[PDB]
């Protein structure tokens, strides 16, 4: 059940994120939205740069450094 | 004695007294009174996030029973 | 709300430290067939009081050939390290819930001695500079002798977490189960804490008050608060790590009751033992650690890494 | 025979700290290899399930491997609740 | 971005490396490196090396209380030296300052390449992985299969460790 | 110079750390298996000589998997162009990047 | 590559200049050493966290040891120099010419 | 007034720190120096009163000159008390500290170490007797009570 | 966060013990007051000159000895793995070799002090 909410949760945000990157990149001249970096076309976990690039600090500092600093 | 050495300890005991009570009083009045929950590992803390994430008040302490699957 | 906590750990560890100093005294007086300070206050109450007041009014003195810097930071970094040792300590719930205590609380032991090393040094004197060559003796007669016993001991455990050795000796105390080794530790956090007989850093008889002979009003009484609270706090763990007490989740009062009973006992027993006998020397120190305590606690580790594996008595939490 | 015993006894009357080491050394290399719980050791340490047990595709033709938890088939721990 | 704790932890550690590293007086040399020692610690610990960390911050300390035993033994003037009581001293700091102060600037501000690649800044928070742990610690796992796995390297670390010891015996065994 | 001894006797000394996808314990895995064996395989018997050319996708694919500098790369731009956008006065980021999502299980 | 890399590739770098400077003592050449051994540990932790190389995690802690060793040829040989000198001076050692 | 009230108290209350806690300096020259010590026995108890010995000047407060004080210890006691820091009170203890006592004519005996320092109390006796030396300890006290730094600092 | 914080409270409150240990007595410090303590006399050499180390063979052993239980201090995640017997033996060997070192400085004389 953990790994289906997760799996789901992370396509949610990297769908919002993609939104929200089609939404900025409008006026940019030579810009694809949603084009992949990597030469493979199979699925490549993200790298919590994508997940919580556009959020606010509270959300990546407690995604990336909560675990640890939590005593 | 002899016994006027008793004063004095007991008085130094009150203090170490002081302390871990009262870490524990803290944490119950952080925690609804139910012994912070501790996470050593990250499975711990990902549940944590989950019961923060599914509280709807921020607050991973506030635990959902059955009446909130209807 | 945690900064609460920081100072509900903080000021009560340094009162009972100024009421262990006047503790200690009593002790020593009524051992040695006199009374002690009864006259400052009912039974001798209010006689740390007037210590520290008098102590914290008296001039400071900085000597013209010491180095400013390092004199000054090193009661600083004593006093600091004093009071940081005793988060992680499960009281039975720690202020801090590390992973790794026992390294922690190793780490910061290890990083204590510089203080007494920078003060010697810098006083510029050569008492000091004795007392610093003492200390630094000390420590590399005692240093790996303690890690091996408390990984030795830490072997039945199954982690390095101190709320897990609450858990462990649920049923019976780690005492009986390694004896030797709790000997063993006694006597190296003897050694450690500078304490008779093994109190050579100061060395009233030998080196005039040692490296802290030309601190005079204030740094002198924060360098005498830093080493009663290591007293404390390194008896208080001795009793966490050997001499288990149970506790109840609804109740922690109890556990915390017992703890501080057995630190009590433990600290009471630390003064009986500097009232009783006469004091090492600091060569002397160092061949009973390292050719009657090292041998002995290498045997052991090897045993205490069998048993669990010729028994199948592995403990959990990988 | 002979000589090892007064070298022993030279040995415990003048440094008995080496002697209980080396006997505590000797114990403890010797013994765990004539136990018999050496073995329930590492049988308890191989039933830890740290992760997760990934089904097998059935294709059929696996008589040994269970439908079902509960299923008589596969791994018993039963040895374990009676140590 | 995300308080910059990663970055002023990598800043006091190249400070302290400049400190101890311009040579004054190894007493202080020795501080600086008990510094950079505890920084270093932490930054590890910022990634999750828990044991690492602790480790050389005790190997470390262990260590400099030789070193320092051995300036006090061998290694001391009249007047030691200090950061501002030599002028070769005081500029070697404040060049090592400077210059650590202008590769931060011109990498901060722009995306510049000095002797590797190119910088990126915006923080180090970005290359932590999503991915997560089991009810293992994955550090933990990973040193002790050092007595499973690494059964040569921990034959060749003990020889190694015997050898040391009749070789510094043998050293100072004078003659 | 290299007496290959390993191959010769099958004694396995010190190629269980080589690559970051031999047998980790409790199988756990490298942040980048995939496309380190997607290299390996590829490269694995042609020479290399040829791996150089051949097999230049897999490399390139396991390097930017392991430093991630074109990812790195386009998220600075995109943040570069939204604080742009938000400082002349356009954008209006939506409620869920600002504190006000409803979160998920 | 984040800025924490860099960083440490600096402090390796300052740590080796200040070996190869050589002022007046050997004591300070080795803490040198040391400073560059400490800068090799933490680049190499750092790598091997991010990267989730699980049996690579003890790669640094061989390399700590034989550090120490390294440390403890160096003191060594350090004694022996103030044996003959009274002093750790480099510029003692020049008997030898080329 | 309201300072004035303060300020007394204040000194009060330092002047009860001070005077309740002495630490006289591990110093004695002479015969006077046994009776020093029978104060610290058990019948005696010094230590009750919080007076208690300490070797560093730096962490003393009282230099008790017991025996007689010669012209080769003269510049060594002068030193010792000089780095004694401030406050600091002297002790003069026996006939030989006082004045010179028996060996007053002598060439080699500094007659009375009020020649070298300011002594705040003198004990006279040849030893003073260990109850002698504790009223002597006692009067410094109730002198440090008398004693106004305070209140003085306000009226200025 | 909260080991930072506490660190810093920590240090926050020494210094400030000092800061009033420092300005709140009256300071009164001239010449003699502030010179090196010697029991009576004045210092003949200087603080700073050599002191002869005893035991430095000691201290040479100490730093490969400390490194020795840095190698063993993961042993109790090392119990926890499936072939128990390699682990032991590697374990049983590595003490081995600490104590054959330790043996083989004691027979040589290694231990003593210097005269
Ligand atoms: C920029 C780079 C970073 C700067 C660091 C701090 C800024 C330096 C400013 C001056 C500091 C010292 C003051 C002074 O010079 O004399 C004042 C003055 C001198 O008057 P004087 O008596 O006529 O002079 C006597 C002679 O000149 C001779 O007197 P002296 O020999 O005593 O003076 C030498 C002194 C003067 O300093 C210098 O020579 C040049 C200053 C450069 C210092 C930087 C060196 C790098 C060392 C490693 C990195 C340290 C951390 C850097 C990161 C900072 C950012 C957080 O050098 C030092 O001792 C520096 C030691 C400071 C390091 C503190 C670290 C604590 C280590 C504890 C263990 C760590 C555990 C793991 C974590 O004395 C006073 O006023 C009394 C108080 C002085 C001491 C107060 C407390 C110590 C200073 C606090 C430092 C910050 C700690 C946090
Ligand atoms: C015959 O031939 C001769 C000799 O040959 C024998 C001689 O020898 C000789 C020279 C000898 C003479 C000079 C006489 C010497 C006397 C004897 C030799 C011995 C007499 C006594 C001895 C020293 C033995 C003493 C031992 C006893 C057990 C006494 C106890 C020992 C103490 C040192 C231990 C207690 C430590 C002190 C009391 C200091 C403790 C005080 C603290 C530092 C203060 C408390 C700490 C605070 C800072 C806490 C602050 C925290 C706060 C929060 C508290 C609250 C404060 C707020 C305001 C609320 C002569 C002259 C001689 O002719
Ligand atoms: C959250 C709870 C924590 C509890 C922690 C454990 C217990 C800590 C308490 C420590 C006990 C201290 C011993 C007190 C013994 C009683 C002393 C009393 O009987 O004597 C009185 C002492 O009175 C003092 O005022 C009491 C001081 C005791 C408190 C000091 C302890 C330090 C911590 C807090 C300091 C704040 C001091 C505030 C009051 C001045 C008599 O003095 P006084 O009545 O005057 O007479 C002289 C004045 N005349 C001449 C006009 C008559
Ligand atoms: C940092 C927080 C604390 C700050 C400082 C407070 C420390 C606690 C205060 C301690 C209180 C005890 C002081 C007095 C105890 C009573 C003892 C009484 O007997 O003293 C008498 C009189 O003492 C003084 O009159 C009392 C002094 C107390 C002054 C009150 C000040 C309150 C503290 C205010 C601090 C801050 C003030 C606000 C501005 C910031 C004289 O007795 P004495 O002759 O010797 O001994 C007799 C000997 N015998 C037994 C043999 C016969
Ligand atoms: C227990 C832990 C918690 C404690 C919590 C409280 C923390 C207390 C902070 C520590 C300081 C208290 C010490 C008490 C005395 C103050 C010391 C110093 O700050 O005062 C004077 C500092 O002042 C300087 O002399 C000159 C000051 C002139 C500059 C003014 C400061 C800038 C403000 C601008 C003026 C505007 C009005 C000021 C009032 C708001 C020292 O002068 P000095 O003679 O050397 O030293 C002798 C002091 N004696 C007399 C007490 C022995
Ligand atoms: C063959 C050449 C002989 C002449 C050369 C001699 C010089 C070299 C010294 C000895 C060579 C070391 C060879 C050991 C290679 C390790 C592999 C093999 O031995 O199996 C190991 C078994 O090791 C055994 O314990 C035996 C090795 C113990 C060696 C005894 C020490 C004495 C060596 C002599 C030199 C040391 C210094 C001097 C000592 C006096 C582990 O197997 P296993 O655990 O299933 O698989 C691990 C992988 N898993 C976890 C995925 C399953
Ligand atoms: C009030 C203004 C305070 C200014 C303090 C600045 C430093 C200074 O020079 O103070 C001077 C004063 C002495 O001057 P005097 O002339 O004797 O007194 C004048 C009045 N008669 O010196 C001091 O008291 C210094 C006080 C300490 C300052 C606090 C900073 C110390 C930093 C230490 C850091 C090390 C921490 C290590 C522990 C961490 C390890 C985990
Ligand atoms: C000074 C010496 C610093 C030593 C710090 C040790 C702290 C420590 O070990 O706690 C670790 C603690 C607990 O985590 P785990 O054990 O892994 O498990 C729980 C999480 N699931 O982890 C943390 O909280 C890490 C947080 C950051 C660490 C703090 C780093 C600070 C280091 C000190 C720097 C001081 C300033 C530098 C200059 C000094 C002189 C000016
Ligand atoms: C950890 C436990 C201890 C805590 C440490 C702090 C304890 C604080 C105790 C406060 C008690 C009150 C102290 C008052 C004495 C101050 C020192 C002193 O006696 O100075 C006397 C001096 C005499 O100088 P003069 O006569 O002008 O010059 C003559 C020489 N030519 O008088 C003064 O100037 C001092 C005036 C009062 C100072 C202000 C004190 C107010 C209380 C502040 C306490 C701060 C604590 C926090
Ligand atoms: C069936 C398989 C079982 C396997 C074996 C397991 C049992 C092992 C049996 C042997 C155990 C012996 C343990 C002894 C510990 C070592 C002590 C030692 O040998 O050192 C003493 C020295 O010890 C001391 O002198 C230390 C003095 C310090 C005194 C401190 C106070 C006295 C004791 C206080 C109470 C002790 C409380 C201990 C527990 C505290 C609670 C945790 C001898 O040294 P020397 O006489 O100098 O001889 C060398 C020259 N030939
Ligand atoms: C391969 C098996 C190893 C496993 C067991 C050992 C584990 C670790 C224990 C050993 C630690 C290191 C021991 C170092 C030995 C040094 C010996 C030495 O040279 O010291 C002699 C002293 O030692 C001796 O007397 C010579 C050897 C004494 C006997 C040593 C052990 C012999 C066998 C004992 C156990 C036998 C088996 C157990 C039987 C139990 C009874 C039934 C010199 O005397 P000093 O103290 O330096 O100076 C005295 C003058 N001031
Ligand atoms: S006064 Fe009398 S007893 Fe005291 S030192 Fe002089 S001669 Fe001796």
């Amino acid at each position: 059940l953990f790994q289906a909410e997760k799996d789901r949760r992370v396509l949610q945000m990297l769908r919002e994120n993609l939104e929200e990157e089609a939404i900025i990149m409008k006026d940019v001249p030579d810009w694809k939205v949603g084009e992949s970096v990597f030469h493979t076309t199979r699925w490549v976990t993200p790298m919590m740069g994508e997940l919580y690039g556009l959020r606010t600090n509270e959300e990546i500092l407690s995604a990336t450094y909560g675990f640890i600093w939590y005593t | 004695m002899w016994f006027e050495i008793l004063p004095g300890i007991a008085v130094m005991a009150a203090c170490l007294f002081i302390p871990g009570m009262a870490t524990a009083h803290i944490h119950k009045f952080t925690n609804g009174g139910k012994e912070k929950r501790v996470a050593h590992f990250s499975y711990q803390w990902n549940l944590m996030e989950r019961d923060r994430r599914i509280s709807g008040v921020n607050r991973y302490h506030v635990t959902k029973g059955l009446e909130n699957i209807d | 709300m945690f900064m609460i906590n920081i100072l509900s750990l903080i000021i009560p560890i340094l009162l009972a430290v100024a009421f262990l100093t006047l503790v200690e005294r009593k002790v020593l007086g009524y051992m040695q067939l006199r009374k002690g300070p009864n006259v400052v206050g009912p039974y001798g109450l209010l006689q740390p009081i007037a210590d520290a007041l008098k102590l914290f009014t008296k001039e400071p003195l900085r000597p013209a050939t010491s180095s400013i810097s390092m004199f000054i930071i090193a009661p600083i970094l004593a006093l600091s390290l004093a009071l940081t040792m005793w988060v992680p300590l499960p009281m039975p719930y720690p202020l801090i819930n590390m992973n790794l205590g026992v390294l922690f609380m190793l780490a910061m032991s290890s990083l204590a001695v510089y203080s007494i090393l920078w003060s010697g040094w810098a006083s510029n004197s050569k008492y000091a500079l004795i007392g610093a060559l003492r200390a630094v003796a000390q420590t590399i007669s005692y240093e790996v002798t303690l890690a091996i016993i408390l990984l030795s001991v830490l072997l039945m455990n199954g982690s390095y977490t101190l709320s897990t050795l609450i858990t462990t000796q649920e049923h019976i105390w780690m005492i009986f189960t390694s004896w030797p080794l709790a000997m063993m530790w006694f006597i190296s956090t003897l050694a450690e804490t500078n304490r008779a007989p093994f109190d050579l850093t100061e060395g009233e008889s030998e080196l005039v008050s040692g490296f802290n002979v030309e601190y005079a009003a204030g740094p002198f009484a924060m360098f005498f608060m830093a080493e009663y609270a290591n007293i404390i706090m390194m008896n208080a763990f001795t009793a966490i790590l050997f001499l288990g007490a149970s506790h109840d989740p609804h109740t922690p009062e109890l556990y915390t009751i017992n703890f501080v009973l057995k630190t009590l006992a433990l600290t009471i027993t630390f003064l009986w033992i500097r009232a009783s006998y006469p004091r090492f020397r600091y060569d002397q120190l160092m061949h009973l650690l390292w050719k009657s305590f090292l041998p002995l606690t290498l045997a052991l580790c090897m045993w205490h890494i069998s048993l669990p594996i010729m028994t199948a008595s592995i403990p959990p939490q990988s | 025979a002979g000589r090892i015993a007064s070298f022993l006894k030279n040995a415990w009357a003048k440094e008995p700290v080496l002697v209980a080491s080396f006997a505590i050394g000797g114990l403890a290399i010797i013994l765990p290899s004539l136990s018999p719980y050496t073995n329930y050791a590492i049988r308890i340490n191989r039933a830890t399930p740290y992760n997760y047990p990934v089904p097998l595709r059935d294709d059929g033709n696996m008589p040994d491997v269970p439908s079902h938890p509960q299923d008589p088939q596969g791994p018993s721990l039963e040895w374990l609740k009676n140590l | 971005m995300t308080m910059y704790i990663a970055f002023i932890l990598s800043t006091i550690f190249v400070i302290g490396f400049v400190g101890f590293s311009s040579k004054p007086s190894p007493i202080y040399g020795g501080l600086g490196l008990i510094v950079s020692g505890g920084v270093g610690c932490g930054i590890v610990l910022n990634f999750g090396g828990s044991f690492l960390g602790l480790m050389v911050f005790l190997i470390y300390l262990g260590g400099m209380l030789v070193v320092f035993g051995y300036t006090t033994a061998m290694a001391t003037e009249m007047y030691p030296e200090v950061w501002v009581s030599n002028k070769t001293v005081f500029g070697a700091f404040v060049s090592g300052l400077m210059m650590e102060f202008c590769m931060v600037y011109y990498a901060l501000k722009e995306e510049e390449v000095e002797i590797i690649f190119k910088f990126n800044g915006l923080g180090d928070w970005v290359i932590y992985d999503t991915g997560d742990s089991g009810f293992f610690s994955e550090e933990a796992m990973g040193i002790a299969a050092l007595y499973s796995y690494g059964t040569w390297l921990v034959i060749v670390t003990g020889w190694s460790l015997l050898i040391g010891v009749v070789v510094i015996m043998e050293i100072t065994r004078g003659n | 110079p290299f007496f290959d001894v390993q191959k010769r006797l099958g004694l396995d000394l010190d190629r269980w750390m080589t690559i970051q996808s031999a047998e980790q314990p409790h199988k756990i895995p490298g942040r980048c298996h995939a496309f380190e064996k997607e290299w390996i395989e590829c490269a694995h018997g042609i020479g290399g000589i040829r791996a150089e050319k051949e097999c230049k996708i897999e490399f390139d694919d396991f390097v930017e998997c392991l430093l991630r500098q074109k990812t790195m790369k386009r998220l600075s731009a995109i943040k570069r162009q939204r604080d742009k956008l938000i400082k002349e006065g356009k954008y209006t980021p939506p409620p869920h990047h600002l504190g006000k999502e409803d979160p998920r299980p | 590559m984040p800025l924490v890399y860099m960083n440490i590739i600096m402090a390796f770098a300052i740590a080796l200049a200040g070996l190869l400077m050589y002022r007046s003592h050997l004591m300070s050449s080795l803490l040198c050493l040391e400073g560059m051994m400490l800068s090799l540990f933490i680049m190499s932790t750092l790598i091997i966290l991010n990267t989730h190389f699980t049996l690579a995690n003890m790669m640094p802690i061989i390399l700590l040891v034989f550090a120490a060793c390294e440390a403890a040829l160096g003191l060594s040989l350090l004694v022996m120099v103030s044996n003959t000198y009274g002093t750790d001076y480099v510029q003692n050692l020049n008997l030898l010419q080329c | 007034s309201r300072g004035e009230y303060v300020v007394a108290k204040l000194d009060d209350l330092v002047n009860w720190a001070r005077r309740s806690s002495l630490w006289p300096m591990t110093f004695g020259l002479a015969c006077c120096a046994v009776e020093m010590m029978h104060m610290a026995a058990p019948r005696y108890d010094m230590d009750r009163f919080g007076v208690v010995f300490r070797a560093s000047p730096r962490q003393s407060d009282v230099m008790i000159v017991a025996g007689t004080l010669t012209n080769k210890m003269a510049p060594a006691l002068r030193k010792v008390y000089d780095q004694m820091p401030e406050p600091r009170y002297v002790v003069s203890m026996g006939s030989c500290a006082n004045g010179g006592g028996y060996y007053h004519y002598s060439y080699s005996v500094v007659r009375g170490c009020d020649r070298i320092v300011p002594v705040d109390i003198y004990v006279p006796g040849c030893p003073p007797t260990a109850e002698a030396l504790l009223y002597g300890i006692l009067q410094l006290q109730r002198k440090i009570k008398r004693e106004k730094r305070l209140r003085i600092w306000y009226r200025r | 966060m909260n080991i930072m914080l506490t660190l810093l409270t920590n240090v926050t409150l020494a210094s400030l013990l000092v800061l009033i240990a420092f300005w709140l007595p009256q300071l009164n410090a001239y010449s003699e007051k502030t010179s090196p303590y010697e029991c009576g006399f004045d210092p003949m050499g200087s603080a700073r000159l050599p002191f002869s180390m005893k035991f430095f063979l000691v201290a040479i052993t100490f730093l490969l000895f400390d490194l020795e239980i840095a190698l063993l201090l993961p042993l109790p995640w090392a119990s926890q793995t499936n072939n128990l017997k390699t682990m032991l033996t590697m374990a049983l060997f590595l003490l081995i070799l600490l104590a054959a070192s330790l043996a083989y400085e004691w027979t040589q004389k290694g231990l003593e002090w210097a005269e």
